[PDB]
């Protein structure tokens, strides 16, 4: 049924953790109400201790498991309830929930459900190793995290785990907080770092969660534990992973509901113990004022103070808790003055003169405190404010009870634990910011400052004295028994946490909304008690599952979501979008009220006066007010302050507006009320500013997020920029700095100095060594930028970053976070942005970062490249970007277009025996083809055909093919393919097309010259690969196999842009200079993608523009729609992890029921994902969805396997493809993916090229990848891309074909861009040149200088070096400027030839080979590499050093290293017969190294570095042949 | 200036410099038409005038090319932004003219100001100050350069060309006294010039090495004598943080203050 819009005003519970949802409460036994005038006092006797069962004794450290009795030194025996639940704690992994009084000593009852996962992990010869679980204890307080942080490393230290406190700022300590383990937090921060995802690399490694202090379930911050837990259950349930979850509650009914929230089996793992289980029985007093008057009730709380207090004057301790910061010691004082107004009576608390140690506190004497006034009589006052470890001083004197009173806040209950006699509580009442006004102060603070009376050592037992107001009385007993209700705050909340849960993407629609509802404490109370929830119970059983509450919930958290723009749900389909906003929302923890605030009154054009004052429209400030009193003081802060206020006059905005100017300025306030509240707005301050930060960058307003990142910086750091950058460094005395600030030197100024001429400026030269120290030690960095135009839409930037900054782990830590910007010609639009993170290890590294940026039509004089410190103020640096002297490329003409023609049939050839191998596959030739045709087939002349991959070109090329057959019985013919992978791809078909059908012979070109060699000429049609048609054909004067080919086919020649595209290059264009002396013609037809240059490739191998078919991405035989998913999220591993979740949706979505490819970025990548898809596979309730056939088929396939995970994968329809798979495997896989038995296949990226089974759906996740030698991740080349992309092609049978790329923030555009539009391709021979001018000298083909700019003028790069000169870093256009640079190119090439001793340049002019060269030439080796042997080898060297010199060959760095192969090689290194000299690990030379000795010493290896080692070895002879010559 | 009270006002005033940026009107009046006529790129203008101040005079220096083929019109393709103070009758620049690499390509133009208030006339401050600009620098031709009037009308920017006229350089080269009545001043000595806005293409800033621009909240640390560096970058505005360094500057405080309210309460990272 359609739902219904409720108010959830109504609907909550005002004064939260107040509540009290009994309106009835019970005496304790010997109970009395005594009331007095003003005030009820009301009495409770401590409890009776239940009687020992029959044979129930206490657990020594002994009788409990060997291993976590370790720690436990110093305590010799267990606590009675800790002795009564420690089986169910290290025995079961059940769920637990105590409830036990405060002081009964909880902790370790947790700290034992720690030590058995800690056990659960564990080795004989080592112990506890620690990368398999993590631990997470949720504390409800932040004193109480830092103290259990302290006390919990010192105990569990003996095992050497380290746990630490989180309060990282997410990014700089994740890294480090990734090798920590039992890791301590609040609720909240748990929560934001959820919301992030911070925690989703931490999660699956974590088998324990601690809720301490649940009870915090009735607080008003309630809503966030209901958040964690709730999460944590609901997403145990999809990934079939459990986890322990420990609650631990102070004693209160609603036991058994905190229960089931915890999923706690009531049986075996529900614990309940009563007030009676207190260590020290407690005695309550309770006194209740009615005085409605004020005045006079602070008289009359003053009194009953005093005479409560004279009470325990004898010999006893008392200790007040007064809410205020300075009434601390206004509380003292008041005692004592009184006590002198007694007439020297209360005096003398002391056995006698000098007994009891009035020395003691006499000769403590000096403090930084008042105490100094107190301390000579009976009294002092503890608290954070006045002393750091003074507060310590007093705490020692405490617990030596050498002083019997103690006046002190609610921090000292919560921090370090001293217990005293007898405690009292002053008021109840506390000021809260938050809420505007005064309120009555939580459960858990009194509960903590109440549990803290009487000694568990030196006391009997212990009373309490609650001092409150009568009306709040029957309050207070509802809680210290147990009376009160836990109940939920969540309604309040539920528009703010279903948001965040849709942000993590675990609810898409409305009934997932349900499903997470139907997890919260907030559901089960609502069963529970509908009638206090607001569920009538007639319509509770017209609906008792609450489906159609649950439903009617939530859907008004969705229309409030809507309204403000954080989410769009169109009722309809009842599914939600997440929007940036609503990211940005979640991510900071920031209400939806305040973020459309944001979203109305955010503008580009905002000053730093406006942006203060839109942070103070915050709605989280709603309840914030102006109060008379105070107004006299705001108005002064008013004129003190650098930004005017002044568009407002005194209102809220006004006050939050001054305050932040007042904590950023540092002024202290006179007024409380205004102190408490600046700190509520200065603590809140830093997550909105910086969701208003990252709000106004992703719109690209660049002004504005200056202005805002700047305001974060100046919030964290509390000051102004104005200020020396050197305060930013605490380390730094004060005077000197004002000193600095004195004498204006600009900053930057100081690097030019040395440590005598600092000094020397502010006249204190004993400053001058240290002061330089901080000056390097403040992060800059320095760069570089190459630009090069690649269309006139777009420029590609290389940005080099250079460290200038000396790094400190004590001061940068372990890592430093910078924004990359590059922003137009106004500084006014950000054009593009990164996010840049330099590491520990890398400082002085310089890295290297590619991205492309736009250009537009009035082109501007410059662009800028900003780079800014996150965290540092004052910390940047710009490089203008100067188009001055830009050249853009020619616009490119518009691809042929493609006529309507009649589809050409396969009865178009007249020959029969051709139509055979084609018309029982298609009964037409697609548009492409039938467009080609005529030219290709029934014409003798060159064609260049782009059309994008997919379109169906290698029968365009087998047109040709089959022409040259007619023409010639013996007709020879050679093909190219860039990758050995695709080129067998055609070998195997071309040869059951040709060879078997045809009965021509096929081959296809090896690695050996000779073997290859004979395969030509008796082959008519001849496969192979640039290099391998390289070295031979070189030599081809004398090969006249090489010269007598009829036919010349390039397939891919758009590749030539690529790397090992020099050579593709040198063989076409070669091909045409023997077309050119064998004086018979040599048919070319070139293949290509879309180009959009087209007409260069064209004109240099020789096309007329009549014969060339250029076509746009459009054209396609099965149209395409393409997706591209932006994800914020840098951190590679976060990223990867969280398109998890949207792979399986895309699936959904795009491609239910047809066969789906997923490309993924690592060889072990495929099968987590595989993995992963079926395990939210299940989520769906919808099992197996992607097997297409019964389990009784696939067993004759799955007797084949090895790989025991694959099995379990392709059981459920999915398997997965990689370099380790045996081909038989691979071949199975392939097999059943194409025969429709499963529905989806996970592969390797370096799959895609080779790959024969195509698809319908193709989605390629995080467009990155890892590269070991410089330690960065790379982008997938964009041809690469590509492929992955036409992989979705099913012309036989689909109208339609899809794909989605999931890739990172910076990276979207970049394919927005591109994949669309046809390409344009470059030449690169101008880089890798020596080798072809050594080799072809040698052939004698160049034998002077000119014949080497003559050879030039036959290539691409030719062509192309006058359409973008810009590219080649050639400065004009001109005539004399092409010939010029061509002239310096042969002449630094032959230079540097002759300097390598591989050619003799003779009178300037001629030049020949020598003995270098030819070796060179002859082996094929790269001719650095035998220069480096030139140099290397001598008289006295032996194999051992030939291992080595062999190694450091050029054509060994094509080895690649991987993640974390650093450990892996030295591994192995430790263990090889000849060691090396301090190698380094992600060098390839030394990997090949050491993988040849492992080879010689027949070490078997992994499979993985045993491709490699074969690899290595497959050149390895010939470059050993060199070394013999 | 009042120096606190009155950095405030004016302060607050030039966050909505912007909103003049799409009203502005051009002088249109009698072409000489043997003269050069200038094309000033709209976006170089808006920055200007976003950058400045409704009291203090800002100026910036003109560099330009003309189009090919086509001699008698000067596009200014660049402005470049110098140590400089200003008054609110005139603006004090350095001696040293713009050197730099991006700048080798152009010739100078002359130079752009802000005018608080709008007179028909080029004021003697001016017709003196480029007279006096043009004595020392042959690389400025009389012909060639001119002097862009770029005045705050309400809500509204407006702005003239000028042209000394000989009469004009010799009288300013002349010109000692720099009050707003010098003798022998005369309408003779300039001339309008024809001037255009345009949308077609984008100009770009030059902007000082190792500061920036504004040097009015510091008068003490500028110099006639002063040298300076460029880059390419863009203007920061007038009251940006940086032009400031005194103000924030100002803090007076004790450490201890932050003993009082020494409840840390956090809870969040």
């Amino acid at each position: 049924a359609p739902r219904q819009v409720l108010d959830l005003e109504d609907l909550v519970f005002t004064q939260g953790s107040h509540f009290m949802a009994n309106k009835r409460c019970q005496l304790p036994d010997g109970s009395f109400r005594r009331q007095r005038k003003g005030y009820e006092e009301v009495h409770v006797p401590a409890l009776k201790p239940k009687p020992f069962g029959s044979e129930e004794q206490l657990l020594p450290v002994e009788k409990l498991p060997k291993y976590a009795q370790a720690g436990f030194e110093g305590f010799k025996t267990l606590n009675r309830i800790q002795s009564k639940l420690y089986r169910a704690a290290l025995e079961t992994d059940e769920n637990l929930l105590l409830c036990a009084p405060t002081g009964a000593g909880k902790t370790n009852v947790a700290l034992m459900c720690m030590l058995r996962e800690i056990g659960k992990h564990i080795n004989m010869d080592g112990t506890i190793n620690v990368d398999d679980f993590k631990i997470i204890y949720i504390a409800p307080m932040r004193s109480l995290v830092q103290e259990m942080v302290g006390s919990f490393g010192k105990r569990l230290a003996t095992y050497g785990i380290t746990v630490a406190e989180l309060t990282g700022d997410h990014q700089l300590c994740k890294e480090e907080i990734s090798a920590t383990q039992i890791i301590v937090c609040t609720p909240e921060k748990w929560d934001i770092i959820t919301r992030k995802g911070g925690e989703r690399t931490y999660t699956q490694l974590v088998r324990l969660i601690i809720l301490d202090e649940i009870h915090l379930l009735h607080d008003d911050r309630g809503p966030v534990l209901e958040a964690l837990v709730a999460r944590a259950i609901r997403n145990i349930e999809m990934t079939q992973e459990d986890v322990r979850l420990i609650g631990l509650s102070a004693t209160l009914p609603n036991y058994e509901d905190v229960a089931t929230f915890l999923r706690v089996d009531p049986a075996k793992g529900l614990f309940y113990f009563d007030n009676s289980f207190r260590p020290v029985p407690l005695e309550q007093t309770y006194v209740g004022i009615t005085e409605k008057k004020a005045i006079k009730r602070f008289q009359i709380m003053n009194e009953i103070v005093y005479e409560k207090i004279m009470e325990h004057a004898g010999k006893n301790q008392v200790l007040v808790f007064v809410h205020s910061r300075k009434e601390t010691g206004k509380t003292a004082r008041a005692i004592r003055d009184m006590c002198l107004e007694k007439d020297t009576l209360g005096l003398f608390l002391r056995e006698g003169s000098a007994s009891t140690e009035v020395l003691r506190t006499e000769a403590e004497q000096c403090k930084n405190l008042e105490l100094k006034d107190l301390l000579p009589y009976g009294f002092a006052i503890h608290h954070a404010g006045m002393t750091r470890v003074d507060r310590t001083l007093v705490e020692d004197l405490f617990a030596d009870k050498h002083i019997q009173v103690l006046v002190s806040t609610a921090t000292l209950a919560w921090g370090v634990n001293l217990p005293a006699h007898t405690v009292i509580i002053k008021g109840t009442q506390v000021y809260s910011p938050e809420k505007g006004r005064w309120t009555e102060l939580g459960a858990l603070d009194i509960l903590q400052m109440l549990g803290r009376a009487g000694r568990p050592q030196y006391d009997t037992k212990g009373e309490g004295i609650l001092i409150t107001s009568h009306g709040e009385l029957q309050y207070y007993l509802s809680l210290l028994n147990q009376q009160l209700p836990i109940e939920s705050q969540m309604v309040s909340k539920l528009p703010d946490m279903l948001n965040a849960e849709i942000v993590l993407g675990n609810v898409q629609n409305a009934k997932d909304a349900v499903n997470w509802l139907g997890y919260a404490y907030l559901y089960i109370r609502m069963l529970r008690s509908p009638t206090l929830y607001g569920i009538s119970h007639d319509d509770l059983k017209g609906d008792p599952l609450l489906d159609q509450r649950r439903l009617d919930l939530v859907h008004t958290a969705a229309l409030m979501l809507d309204k403000n723009n954080l989410v769009k749900y169109d009722k309809k389909t009842g599914n939600f979008q997440v929007t940036e906003l609503g990211r940005i929302a979640s991510h900071y923890y920031i209400t939806n009220d305040t973020v459309q605030t944001y979203n109305q009154l955010l503008k580009p054009t905002l000053s730093e006066i406006e942006l203060f004052r839109v942070f103070s429209l915050s709605s989280e400030f709603k309840n914030i007010t102006v109060r008379e009193e105070e107004k006299l003081e705001l108005q002064k802060l008013l004129e003190r302050v650098p930004i005017p206020v002044k568009e407002s006059i005194e209102e809220p905005s006004a006050k939050i507006n001054v305050l932040l100017q007042a904590f950023i300025s540092q002024l202290k306030l006179e007024g409380f009320a205004l102190m408490a509240d600046m700190v509520y707005v200065t603590q809140s301050a830093g997550r909105l500013m910086r969701a208003i930060f990252e709000i106004v960058l992703n719109r690209g307003w660049a002004q504005l997020t200056d202005k805002t990142l700047n305001l974060c910086k100046m919030i964290d750091k509390r000051m102004w920029q104005s200020m020396c950058p050197l305060r930013q460094f605490r380390k730094l005395p004060e005077e000197v700095v004002k000193k600095i600030e004195k004498k204006n030197f600009p900053f930057e100024r100081l690097y030019d100095l040395n440590h005598n001429e600092i000094g020397e400026l502010i006249r204190m030269p004993k400053m001058g060594k240290t002061i330089h120290k901080y000056v390097h030690l403040f992060p800059k960095l320095e760069l570089s930028v190459h630009l090069q135009p690649i269309t006139r839409s777009t420029l590609k930037v290389e940005l080099t970053i250079t460290p200038d900054f000396q790094w400190d782990e004590k001061v940068h830590g372990s890592s430093e976070a910078f924004w990359i910007l590059v922003e137009d010609v106004d500084s006014e639009v950000i054009l593009h942005h990164e996010y840049f993170l330099l590491k520990a290890k890398y400082a002085q590294d310089e890295h290297l970062i590619t991205f492309f940026v736009p250009v537009f039509e009035p082109l501007p004089p410059q662009y800028f490249i900003r780079v800014v410190s996150d965290r540092w103020l004052s910390c940047e640096t710009q490089l203008p970007v100067s188009f001055r002297h830009l050249i853009l490329p020619e616009k490119y003409p518009p691809p042929t277009e493609l006529l309507d023609l009649q589809p050409l049939p396969v009865s178009a050839l007249r020959n029969s025996a051709f139509e055979s191998l084609y018309q029982d596959k298609f009964p037409f030739f697609n548009p492409i083809q039938t467009q080609v045709f005529n030219t290709v087939y029934n014409s003798d002349d060159n064609v260049f055909v782009g059309a994008p991959t997919g379109s169906g070109k290698t029968i365009c090329a087998e047109f040709a093919i089959l022409r040259m057959l007619l023409q010639s019985s013996e007709g020879r013919c050679v093909y190219i393919t860039p990758m050995e992978a695709l080129a067998e791809q055609v070998y195997m078909d071309w040869y059951e097309k040709f060879q078997d059908r045809l009965n021509k012979k096929v081959v296809l070109l090896t690695g050996e010259t000779s073997t290859d060699l004979k395969l030509l000429g008796k082959g008519n049609i001849i496969i192979s690969t640039p290099e391998k048609w390289d070295i031979l054909s070189r030599r081809w004067k004398q090969r006249k196999n090489v010269q007598n080919i009829n036919l010349f086919v390039v397939d891919e020649v758009h590749l030539i842009g690529g790397e090992n595209g020099p050579v593709l290059e040198v063989i076409c264009s070669r091909m045409r200079y023997i077309s050119s002396q064998i004086e018979r013609p040599i048919r070319i037809v070139a293949l290509s993608s879309s180009l959009s240059n087209a007409k260069d490739v064209a004109h240099w191998l020789g096309c007329s523009a009549t014969s060339t078919f250029n076509f746009h991405p459009n054209v396609r035989p099965v149209p395409l729609e393409l997706h591209i998913q932006g994800f914020n999220i840098s951190h590679t591993q976060t990223r990867l992890l969280s398109m998890a979740k949207p792979v399986y949706h895309a699936i959904t979505k795009h491609s239910p029921k047809k066969p789906v490819i997923v490309f993924v970025p690592s060889r072990k990548q495929t099968r987590l994902t595989a993995i992963d898809i079926l395990t939210t596979c299940a989520a769906d309730i919808q099992r197996q969805r992607f097997l297409h056939c019964t389990e009784k088929d696939l067993i004759p396939y799955l007797e084949k396997l090895s790989d025991s995970t694959l099995k379990e994968t392709l059981l459920n329809g999915v398997g997965y493809l990689h370099e380790g798979l045996s081909p038989m495997e691979r071949r199975l896989v392939e097999q059943l993916f194409s025969s429709g038995a499963i529905q989806v296949v996970v592969a390797s990226r370096s799959l895609c090229w080779g790959m024969n089974v195509a698809a319908h759906l193709v989605i390629i996740m995080d467009t990155q990848y890892y590269n070991g030698k410089i330690h960065a991740y790379v982008d997938y080349p964009i041809y690469d891309v590509l492929q992955m992309v036409g992989h979705a092609n099913r012309p036989l049978q689909d109208d339609e074909g899809r794909c989605v790329i999931m890739c990172q923030g910076s990276k979207k555009d970049f394919f927005k861009k591109f994949l669309y539009e046809p390409l344009p391709v470059e030449s690169h021979l101008d880089h890798c040149m020596h080798d072809h001018f050594n080799a072809e000298i040698v052939t004698k083909t160049i034998e002077n200088k000119q014949d080497a700019v003559d050879y030039l003028t036959w290539t691409f790069l030719y062509r192309r070096m006058t359409q973008n000169p810009n590219y080649y870093n050639l400065q004009g256009i001109s005539h004399r400027h092409l010939s010029d640079h061509l002239s310096e190119l042969v002449e630094q090439t032959l230079s540097d030839l002759e300097q390598s001793k591989c050619i003799s340049i003779e009178d300037e002019m001629d030049v020949a080979p020598l003995n270098l060269g030819m070796i060179a030439a002859y082996y094929y080796i790269n001719y650095t590499t035998i220069e480096l042997f030139s140099m290397s080898l001598n008289a006295k060297t032996k194999v051992r050093g030939l291992i080595e010199i062999i190694s450091n060959a050029a054509e060994y760095e094509n080895i690649p290293i991987r993640h974390h192969e650093d450990n892996l090689l030295r591994q192995l290194a430790q263990k090889v017969p000849h060691k090396l000299n301090n190698p380094k690990f992600n060098d390839p030379h030394v990997k090949t190294n050491l993988l040849l000795q492992a080879h010689l010493s027949r070490m078997q290896l992994s499979a993985e570095l045993q491709s490699d080692t074969e690899e290595i070895l497959s050149k390895a002879i010939r470059l050993i042949q060199a070394c013999v010559d | 200036f009042s120096s606190k009270t009155e950095w405030r006002v004016r302060a607050i005033s030039a966050a909505n410099l912007h909103l003049r940026t799409n009203h502005i009107y051009v002088s249109s009046d009698d072409i000489k038409e043997t003269g050069y006529t200038y094309i000033l790129p709209k976006n170089v203008l808006k920055k200007f005038i976003c950058i400045s101040d409704l009291r203090a005079q800002i100026a910036g220096y003109l560099y330009g090319v003309s189009p090919p083929d086509n001699p008698q019109v000067k596009e200014i393709r660049c402005i470049v932004m110098v140590p400089q103070w200003g008054t609110h009758q005139t603006v004090h620049l350095p001696g040293q003219l713009p050197q730099h690499e991006y700048l080798k390509e152009m010739e100078p133009l002359g130079w752009i100001h802000t005018q608080p208030n709008e007179s028909p006339q080029l004021s003697p401050q001016d017709v003196t100050t480029h007279a006096k600009i043009m004595a020392d620098n042959p690389s400025w031709d009389g012909e060639k350069t001119i002097i862009i009037t770029c005045s705050f009308t309400p809500g509204s920017c407006t702005l003239t060309a000028y042209k000394l006229t000989p009469s004009g350089y010799e009288w300013g080269r002349q010109n000692t006294d720099k009050g707003n009545n010098p003798k022998g001043y005369l309408p003779s000595h300039y001339e309008r010039v024809q001037m255009l806005l345009s949308d077609r293409f984008l100009g770009f800033f030059m902007v000082p090495a190792q500061s920036s621009w504004n040097y009015n909240f510091m008068g003490v640390r500028h110099d006639p004598n002063m040298k300076y560096e460029l880059q390419l970058a863009n203007p920061k505005e007038f009251y940006h943080e940086v032009h400031r360094p005194s103000h924030f500057l100002n803090f007076a405080l004790l450490q201890e203050g932050e003993v009082y309210s020494a409840d840390r309460e956090d809870l969040y990272a």
